[PDB]
């Protein structure tokens, strides 16, 4: 179980900026300096290519681990529960 | 000096300062002299 | 043209 | 803006128009207007000079410089504190404070009788002529050519000479790279980006940086370690 | 960067323009100007040569080196102390701080009277002539192929030389190497990123990597264990 | 019950960039740059495949047997209450 | 990558390509540049082989091999800890860490003044003569076959001698088989998951592989029973 | 698969494409082209022969076979332990210390493995030959068929451009082959009775097995008994 | 058709979470600096 | 065209 896992595509990171330098003021300042109008841009602002090279939002590789951990946790409260009984030694019988 | 309220910032990294302030050094909140001081608290009383 |  | 405005003149714009053949009646005196209409069009402040000159106001009243174009500040000579824009209606009309200032043609009106003001302004940079003298930034440089381009065209596309689809071709050639300009010329560079990023985090907020001249606005905010 | 910057010369990018019969009236001095609005338009700070040189500032204004284009940062020779921006309306000027800088022309106006300054700045590499000089990448060659084949088609289709068709697909095949060549330039590479993994994933966050030269901006911040 | 399986297509890894490299990379940043202008996607971004190739997200083998789960849980709980009642040994007269 | 990288020359491209009547103009001249762009505009790096080199870094600086392409890592001769990414803006210059480098040339500026440092890096696989050796996997073979009939193809339609809907169905085949052979290349095999089996299943994190030589990046992470 | 995969010469798929007064002009040369690009490009590998060799490793180097298309598993001849992939990118360069797990890497003719002196068991596959040195291929008709009309698809496609083949003959041809090449695809992977029990056995685990890969996948599909208590 | 209609805008800026957040955060160390005194909320009642 |  590793985190949400953001899609992250660079092509607007803005001119004469390094990709680290751009990530440290990202940082640090909870605003990022784009650049839509930029040459690889060219195609969905005026029109050659899809328009979804603009758009749509950012992917997530993200998969659901902490549902399986949550169930196999609702698993041994129920298996630790089974087993006091049939010994007839329950939780009030322990504290 | 962790009790008397003084940071050591070599002691929980390594270092890559020795002017005090927090765009360089790191605020201490004392939140382990509440704990001491009720043991303290307690011996005189028993 | 455009739209593709 | 990242890169340095190198100057180069007013012709190199048409070493790159006169590539066309179309484009081949075009003379430094379409160009010297065209130019004008670009440079004032983009609004871009790092295309200006900036200049700092001390003028004497005489009675509400001051003789403000040949070559400005936009004031950035107006600031007392002897106190230094800086002089707000006048919402009064009558100024200098008597009956029967903080101060400020307000600026129509070659005239400032002040709020004060007699004192001495700098004024830091903008110009434009020129030539051993009398011409404006532009970037060698060759995005500002391509932008310029399909600015000059596209009036060219507009023109023979009114007179009927010039097809529907090669005006709409170059009105959206110039239209990517006249937003990418004001994209070249506005975005913070890596030094820039400290003077907003120190400005931005503030635990303790500045708010009175007007009364300055804007210098303290990049300064870092030190906090003491207790 | 996953790859390189290997340089050739200018005329390789006209070995592979002129396979096109329709491009085979080009020159030397056309790749010129075409190469160098595109090298600008594509911004890649990997294509530019990254010099050093310490100026000395004689009172508030520095001279500037010829080859320069962008200045990464400019930081005082004795101190270390790296400059920020010049937010101040009235820098030199008096009436009756932290050091900063603000560059317009061959000249730095800074903050500081008397003192020498390194200025990390940008250049173009040159060949045995002086020309610039382009990488062997065959993305940047393709498309640096396709932005000289797109502005040659353009003039032809404003002359009518050229069908709608035959354009619309070179505009098309230049939009998607156009940001090939960018994301070719600007992706990190298994050594940058550590760069980046080092500077993302912290417990004490360092905020102040400004004032050094950037230099501790990817080092791993280790913590002790106790 | 194994967990919800994620369908994960590559066709958005940089270039020159190892898949072992791009995912551990990806662990320890959370953000997994990815390269939208590949040559791989020259299809939907030029027009000449589907758009589904460049958008629509990623798809998911998830069964419910977790719910499945749930309803065999609580059918030894209703069966356990039934036999307790039928021997006249209640819950709280065990306890 | 499933299959194996069995190596075949360049004229192996020119079997299939001469079987078209059209593209029977095609050289070994044309099949070396188009099979360069190709290489380079896929990116695949199981095409590339794999050579480890050992330089002298004399005064910040060392040579770099005459085949470099791209460079997996750098690491330090005596240690053996691999130099990150220089951030740095001012490495070799005085005023009055981790290690680093950055490679542009045929030069590394490394931070280290006298070292040895040894090289991983890429190159393009030779032949006997002088010529990039090409796989004969018949995915990577039809759609280069396919690239070199596009190119040609695009230089037919600008002159007017192919079908526009004949360049539409070569644009579109080869767009299905080029995100089909990168996906041939870039998906693991069996042997390949595991070093992504035992680099994913991790308790204790491992997360600082890069000191190493990414040697354990598949180490299976073995818990003790207690 | 569900079906056995029955060897048949290259010249029956000639029966079939000539069949078609248009592509007469195909050949064995022109069939044994476009029959490497369909095998490759479909993937199936029930299509190739399943080989076992034995090579020798003499300084973190091997030597090849020349059959050789995919390598499944290399092992170790001495104690059956499987070798996964070299992540390392300075495998056997020294430090000048001149200073854990085995490796491997495969890129031409040659294995590079992070083992100095041994024997290593290498699973491969390989195309299956005939009497004469050609590829043999399978029986399946769902697969001759959709290799029939792969090479009409691509010797159409050279009509076209020559303008030889009216628009709606190729986009037909285009469609009728885009169904029987998935078709084909699933025909080939779709797991028999038989081998959907090696599947009962893997998915459906109470305690889980994870080292199947240093074994050679042998207990991959075997059952998971459990003790009645 | 939208000079007859689209219903009349809104200058509206959410300085209603703004100044709530603050209050949260003022009440957050009001607190904390109880804790560390020792001198609770219970302690002066 | 376009749209596939």
């Amino acid at each position: 179980n590793w985190g949400s896992i953001l899609e992250l595509d660079l092509s607007k990171v803005p001119k004469g900026w390094d990709v680290g330098k751009w990530m440290y003021y990202a940082r640090v300042n909870h605003i990022a300096v784009i650049d839509s109008f930029k040459e690889g841009t060219i195609g969905a602002s005026t029109g050659k290519l899809a328009g979804a090279l603009n758009n749509a939002g950012k992917g997530m590789i993200e998969t659901n681990i902490g549902n399986y951990i949550q169930q196999q946790i609702n698993l041994l409260e129920f298996i630790k529960m089974e087993m006091a009984d049939v010994a007839g030694i329950s939780k009030q019988r322990e504290g | 000096d962790l009790l008397n309220g003084r940071l050591h910032m070599s002691d929980l990294e390594l270092v890559l300062i020795k002017a005090a302030y927090i765009p360089d050094r790191l605020q201490h909140y004392p939140i382990m002299n509440s704990k001491l001081n009720v043991l303290r608290g307690e011996e005189s009383k028993r | 043209t455009s739209l593709p | 803006m990242v890169n340095n405005i190198n100057w180069v003149k007013l012709p190199v714009i048409l070493d790159r128009l006169l590539r066309h053949p179309l484009l081949t009646d075009l003379n430094l005196e379409t160009a010297i207007q065209y130019t004008l209409d670009f440079i004032s069009a983009m609004g871009l402040p790092n295309v200006y000079v900036d200049k700092i000159e001390t003028i004497d106001i005489k009675e509400y009243r001051g003789e403000l410089p040949c070559d400005l174009i936009s004031i950035n500040q107006v600031r007392l000579h002897k106190n230094g504190i800086a002089l707000r824009a006048m919402t009064d209606n009558f100024n200098a009309y008597p009956t029967h404070g903080e101060p400020s200032f307000k600026t129509q043609g070659r005239v400032i009106f002040t709020s004060i009788k007699h004192e001495k003001v700098d004024i830091s302004y903008k110009a434009i940079m020129l030539d051993d002529e009398g011409l404006p003298l532009i970037p060698d930034n060759p995005i500002f440089l391509k932008t310029l050519e399909l600015y000059i381009k596209k009036e060219w065209f507009t023109i023979l596309f009114d007179m009927g000479k010039i097809s529907p689809a090669v005006l709409n071709n170059t009105q959206q050639e110039y239209a990517f790279k006249a937003g990418q300009c004001n994209n070249e010329f506005v975005i913070p560079s890596v030094s820039e980006m400290e003077a907003i990023t120190n400005m931005w985090n503030q635990l303790i907020p500045r708010v009175t940086e007007f009364r300055r001249g804007f210098k303290n606005l990049g300064d870092k905010e030190y906090i003491r370690v207790h």
